[PDB]
């Protein structure tokens, strides 16, 4: 379970940094 | 919905996404299947990867978010593999699909809006 919470958190960070239309602002 | 199926679209964003998927099917800008989707990513031709939150076991999809991050391609989960396969134009479940590029269509512009909505979920 804590595994899945961390997975979600890391997926969020990487979507903001690597994929987002506004990724520069998130970087 | 499986909690590893993240980010996950609501029923409204889901209908929007599935509508874009169905447009893509009609335009022949769509690949169905997890491995078919992987292959589009490695060719550099995916615009958007859509996966099903009710895929069991969901682990078999989990390389895809990581690949999409590596390739800077947006992805999302919708709740239902049955509905995703209907959108794709087949009568069977679809656990992953990939919209591919076409410079003369409106798909990229719709995907841009969808990304903004997904980012608002985060």
């Amino acid at each position: 379970d804590e595994d899945v919470k961390k997975w979600r958190e890391e997926r969020k960070k990487m979507w903001l940094l690597k994929i987002s239309n506004n990724k520069q602002k998130h970087m | 919905p499986n909690p590893k199926a993240f980010p996950l679209a609501d029923a409204a964003l889901t209908q929007q996404i599935l509508d874009v998927v169905q447009q893509a099917a009609n335009l022949r800008q769509l690949k169905k299947g997890a491995n078919e989707a992987t292959k589009t990513l490695n060719r550099g031709i995916s615009e958007f990867i859509i996966m099903a939150a009710d895929c069991e076991p969901i682990e078999i999809l989990l390389h895809l978010p990581l690949l999409c991050e590596d390739k800077n391609v947006p992805y999302v989960f919708v709740p239902s593999r049955v509905a995703l396969g209907r959108a794709c134009g087949v009568s069977r479940p679809v656990i992953a699909a990939s919209i591919t590029t076409n410079d003369a269509s409106a798909i990229k512009t719709q995907i841009y809006a969808v990304k903004d909505k997904i980012e608002t979920l985060l």
